[PDB]
């Protein structure tokens, strides 16, 4: 049938295909009565003029660099298909599928407070040890990790601590004859930070202190540790983990009256070039709730790690604190170790992708087709992503007219990913039969016109296929 | 609202840490706060008592002259000092006929003899002001001669040495004081009645320690699971067994049985009644307990705040906003059993719990009603009071009124508050409120 090819052109071969791709040109001769060279390739085969001349452009996608995803040893493979080249008509839409899979371990960073109060002494080495042995964990479970840790004994104001006679304030253990270093609120140690070694090293320089009520400032530490930022050095793209350590009681919100201390501990930071907590003599234990909020929006997960003769107070406080874990703190850690790798095996991530370089003029349509197996539209990225998941997206673009740079690169850079994929289109406006041009040919009446794949194209009007019609004569009537 | 008064005091004092209601012989009611801060005439932060007569502008009043002067007393080859630097006067004011008790929980003492000393623990000395005959005593049962050795020796029993006392003060009809202070018996607490007339009497200038013969200290125990109770945190006045002749006392420990908290009902002569223990751990069941007939047929009831506790509404949230328990005494001589009653708050970390100050009837009815204390309440977060409409079957759990707190963040406006006491004579208790933050003091008269 007439279809659209045939119509609304049939002048040059970049207009009679522009019409619509599905067109094809007849570039070798043949009768004009039946206005051939536009119209759909089947029609032309049914007329015949296939002397290996045809002229169908089709869009082809030629993939340079596919290395293979990464299963399991320096490449990292997370984006397969690495650099695709693609070949694209005016007017044109063609699909792809990019397949990503998660190969880089979950990072995280852990945050370990210990209490150095007399009692604890006992207790005092093994606390070290569940450090040390935790930082094991998670070296063997994965690769990148930051640890840090915190020291608290109690607030340093009466009756916490021993003021008579005057050493006792640079020595409270006078009445035993023994030298401890001064009671101290909250002194933040070593930053999060991937040298294990300086941590193990500051972890076992920690002393001990004395105060004089059993029930300890653990709340102000864990509050300090949540709320600064800087001084801790927090990943936001990364998980967190908080392990406490107590072998007694914790001070709670409202204690502070007992030493004259009501102003509660507000979510803001107070330590800054001194490592110590300057407002501790003016603010109160933090309540439950706020450590909550605190865990909650920062997305930190509680590990009290405590010894049995008080476990059951522990195991209370976690059944009213949700998100956080308990566990026995003694020679061994077990206890303490398998909750932390339940945890850290709850870890979801996302996988969202981007694309840039790209003129607003090309438009594109995506589908998602994750673990699940289920196709959804207009969803870029699918929730509850695990390690080893593979998740394709079949990327539909389609361009309209030829660009003028008729090259272009863009990118696709999944979130948080350093591996992206690079594109790189061309676009061929002109016809093939083109590159002959014959700028000159007696078939064009007598050298008299330009000749262009089988249609002399002549003068500012000349139309007739015999280039002989003139622009003022042949008007018939 | 328009009638809420504001008294001030010297900068930067924490002026409102605690206040009472003063009624000497005269017929002149004032209001007395205690500021732990208070700057004397030696430029130090010892403590301060203001005994503000009813302003209608409020403003700064007039100090109390009290002996704010170290004592550095000599008798029976030993050397007793009164620490008197940052002693935090004032923590606890209370008034009875024409005498003032103002205790300072912080206000060291030490006994040096040889090398051995007692040590400035915050034993707690209470100042005892008659100003229409000019008397100024002092009162403190904590301190003694016993030094630390001994009580190392004894396994710490009848450990008298960082009693804090002074810590809640209440004053019985019959005339006689009664101190609490959960400092004592290393931190287990412990609570001392004494008449005021028999210590008045018994009082000599340059003295500072002689044996009570009225005192009567509570009974030691050594049950594990009161230590670190903090027994004596809140102490009420009240009968409960029947015996209008008997009084019998009311002790709230927010950290009894590992932080568990509770409550005990014990006779005149320390010896336990009955025990309650709060349904919630961690959620600081005993810091304040208010000991008044809710329903109304003659027996005392129990009203506990847990500022800490936490309760859930949707999507099992467990979210700290607090609780108040209501404990209803059963008819005839049968012990108390479950609460009577659970009420819950609505602000989000307000603290709704951590003061209760009885408010007696609002509307005069029969009904009694109270106040609670929101300190870090409100939608802003600076602080609450919640007024409860009592009813004869319990307490409404949705607050009648609700007071914010005018002043900046940080003022921590409600944690300090009494009530049950008017000033103007109108019938109707006045509310007042010691906000320390902003180191002025809320007086607001309750309009049924
Ligand atoms: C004691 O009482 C004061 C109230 O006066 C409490 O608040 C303190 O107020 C003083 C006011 O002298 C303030 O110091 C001033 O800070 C100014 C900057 O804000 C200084 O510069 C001033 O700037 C003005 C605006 O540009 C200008 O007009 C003026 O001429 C001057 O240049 C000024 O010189 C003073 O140094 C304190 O910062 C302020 N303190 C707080 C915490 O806000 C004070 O808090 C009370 N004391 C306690 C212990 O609470
Ligand atoms: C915090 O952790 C502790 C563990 O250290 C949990 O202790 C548990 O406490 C409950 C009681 O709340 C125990 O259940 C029973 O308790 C009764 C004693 O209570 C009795 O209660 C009746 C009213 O029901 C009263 O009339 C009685 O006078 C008396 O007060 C006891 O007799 C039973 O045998 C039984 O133990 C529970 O056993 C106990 N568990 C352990 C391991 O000790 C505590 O529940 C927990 N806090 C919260 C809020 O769960
Ligand atoms: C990615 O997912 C999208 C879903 O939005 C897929 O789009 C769908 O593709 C199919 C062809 O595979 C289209 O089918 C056609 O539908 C038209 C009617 O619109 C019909 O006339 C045709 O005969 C044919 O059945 C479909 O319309 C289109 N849209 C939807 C909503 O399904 C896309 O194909 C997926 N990617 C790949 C590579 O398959
Ligand atoms: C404690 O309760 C008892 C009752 O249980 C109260 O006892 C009362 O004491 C008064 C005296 O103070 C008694 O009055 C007496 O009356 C007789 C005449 O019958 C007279 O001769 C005496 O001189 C005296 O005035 C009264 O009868 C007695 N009550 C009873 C029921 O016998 C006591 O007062 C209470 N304690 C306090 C401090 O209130
Ligand atoms: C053991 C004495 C020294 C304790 S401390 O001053 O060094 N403080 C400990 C914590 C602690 C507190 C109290 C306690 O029980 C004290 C026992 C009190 C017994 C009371 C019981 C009731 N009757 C009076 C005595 C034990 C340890 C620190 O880690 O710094
Ligand atoms: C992209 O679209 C093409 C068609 O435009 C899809 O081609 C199909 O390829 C499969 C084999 O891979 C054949 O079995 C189908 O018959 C083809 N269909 C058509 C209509 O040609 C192609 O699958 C799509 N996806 C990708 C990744 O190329
Ligand atoms: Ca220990
Ligand atoms: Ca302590
Ligand atoms: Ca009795
Ligand atoms: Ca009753
Ligand atoms: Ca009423
Ligand atoms: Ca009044
Ligand atoms: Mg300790």
């Amino acid at each position: 049938g007439p279809n659209i090819c045939t119509t609304r052109g049939v002048s040059s071969c970049q207009q009679c295909l522009a019409v619509s791709p599905m067109c094809a040109w007849c570039s070798d001769e043949a009768l004009p009565l039946g206005s051939p060279r536009c119209d759909l390739k089947e029609n032309l085969l049914k007329d015949n003029c296939a002397p290996e001349s045809i002229e169908f452009p089709v869009s082809e996608a030629r993939v340079l660099e596919d290395r293979p995803l990464s299963d399991k040893s320096s490449q990292v493979t997370q984006v397969s298909p690495q650099r695709i080249a693609l070949r694209l008509r005016p007017d044109d839409s063609k699909n792809f599928s990019i397949q990503v899979r998660q190969v880089e371990d979950y990072p995280v960073d852990i945050y370990y407070l210990m209490d150095l109060s007399y009692s604890m002494k006992d207790d005092l080495w093994s606390i070290q040890n569940l450090g040390t042995k935790l930082a094991t964990q998670m070296r063997k479970l994965t690769s990148n990790l930051r640890i840090g840790f915190g020291a608290f004994v109690d607030k340093p104001v009466s009756p916490y601590m021993y003021i008579s006679p005057p050493e006792a304030l640079e020595n409270p253990c006078y009445d035993m004859k023994t030298t401890c270093l001064p009671m101290f609120g909250y002194k933040h140690v070593l930053t999060l930070t991937d040298q294990v070694t300086r941590f193990n090293e500051e972890v076992k320089k920690q002393s001990v202190s004395r105060n004089r009520d059993a029930p300890e400032g653990g709340f102000d530490a864990i509050m300090q540790a949540t709320v600064c930022d800087e001084k801790i050095g927090w990943r936001n793209d990364a998980s967190h983990l908080l392990v406490f350590t107590t072998d007694a009681k914790t001070h709670i919100a409202l204690d502070g009256r007992l030493a004259g201390i009501v102003q509660p501990n507000d979510g803001q930071c107070h330590v800054g070039s001194d490592n110590h907590y300057s407002a501790s003599t003016t603010m109160d234990y933090p309540s439950l709730g706020l450590m909550t909020e605190k865990l909650s929006q920062k997305n930190i997960n509680l590990i009290f790690a405590v010894t049995e003769n008080v476990v059951n107070l522990y195991q209370n406080y976690s059944e009213l604190i949700p998100g956080t874990t308990v566990g026995v703190l003694s020679m061994d850690s077990s206890n303490v170790l398998q909750l932390i790798v339940d945890a850290y095996g709850k870890i979801r991530s996302k996988v969202e992708l981007e694309v840039r370089d790209l003129p607003e003029e090309l438009s594109l349509s995506f589908n998602a087709t994750c673990l699940n197996n289920e196709v959804i539209p207009g969803l870029k990225s699918c929730m509850g992503l695990k390690i080893g998941d593979t998740v394709s997206f079949s990327i539909e673009a389609k361009v309209r007219g030829c660009p003028q740079e008729k090259e272009k690169s863009f990118t696709i850079k999944p979130v948080g990913f350093k591996d992206s994929l690079i594109v790189q289109v061309t676009f061929d406006c002109d016809c093939a039969c083109q590159a002959q041009a014959e700028p000159n040919s007696h078939r064009c009446n007598n050298g008299n016109g330009t000749f262009e794949c089988g249609v002399c194209r002549c003068g500012p009007g000349w139309l007739g296929s015999q280039c002989e019609c003139s622009e003022e004569d042949y008007r018939p009537s | 609202p328009v009638q809420l008064t504001f008294y001030a005091g010297p900068n930067g004092s924490q002026f409102g840490f605690s206040l009472d209601f003063h009624k000497d012989s005269h017929g002149r009611v004032a209001i007395v706060v205690g500021a732990p801060r208070t700057l004397g005439p030696s430029q130090e932060e010892t403590g301060g008592v203001f005994l503000c007569p009813w302003r209608a502008e409020g403003g700064q009043c007039p100090s109390l002259l009290f002996d704010l002067r170290d004592e550095t007393r000599n008798v029976g080859s030993q050397t007793l000092q009164t620490f008197k630097a940052r002693q935090g006067l004032g923590a606890s004011v209370v008034s009875w006929s024409d005498v003032i008790v103002a205790c300072a929980p912080w206000q060291h003492w030490n006994v040096l003899e040889k090398t051995e000393e007692a040590e400035k623990t915050p034993v707690g000395s209470c100042f005892l002001a008659q100003p229409e005959s000019g008397r100024r005593a002092e009162y403190s049962p904590c301190r003694g001669n016993t030094l630390s050795r001994i009580y190392v020796e004894n396994d710490f029993s009848w450990d008298k040495r960082y009693c804090e006392a002074g810590f809640s003060s209440v004053v019985t009809q019959a005339g006689e004081l009664v101190l609490g202070a959960p400092g004592g018996y290393y931190f287990l607490g412990l609570l001392a009645q004494a008449p005021v007339a028999d210590i008045f009497s018994s009082y000599r200038p340059g003295i500072l320690l002689w044996h009570v013969s009225s005192q009567s200290l509570s009974f030691d125990s050594s049950n594990p699971e009161y230590f670190d109770g903090y027994w004596g945190y809140s102490v009420a006045v009240g009968e409960f067994d029947g015996d209008l002749n008997t009084t019998e006392y009311v002790v709230g420990a927010p950290t009894w049985s590992w932080t568990l908290g509770a409550v005990e009902i014990l006779d005149s002569y320390y010896q336990r009644l009955h025990r309650l223990r709060g349904e919630q751990m961690a959620s600081y069941f005993g810091h304040s307990v208010a000991v008044t007939d809710v329903n109304g047929d003659g027996r005392h009831d129990l009203l506990v705040g847990a500022p800490l506790y936490m309760e859930s509404r949707a999507d099992r949230k467990l979210a700290e906003v607090g609780r108040v328990y209501l404990f209803l005494q059963p008819r005839g001589p049968h012990a108390l059993g479950a609460p009577s009653l659970l009420l819950t708050g609505t602000q989000l970390y307000g603290r709704f719990g951590s003061a209760i100050a009885p408010l007696g009837d609002l509307d005069r009815d029969g009904y009694n009603d109270i106040a609670v204390a929101a300190p870090y309440g409100g939608p802003s977060g600076r602080g609450q009071v919640l007024v409860f409409l009592g009813q004869s079957e319990g307490l409404r759990s949705r607050p009648s009124q609700v007071l914010d707190s005018p002043f900046p963040t940080g003022s921590a406006f409600g944690f300090s508050l009494r009530g049950a006491v008017d000033i103007d004579d109108n019938g109707y208790p006045d509310l007042i409120v010691g906000a320390y933050g902003a180191n002025q003091v809320a007086v607001y008269r309750a309009q049924p």
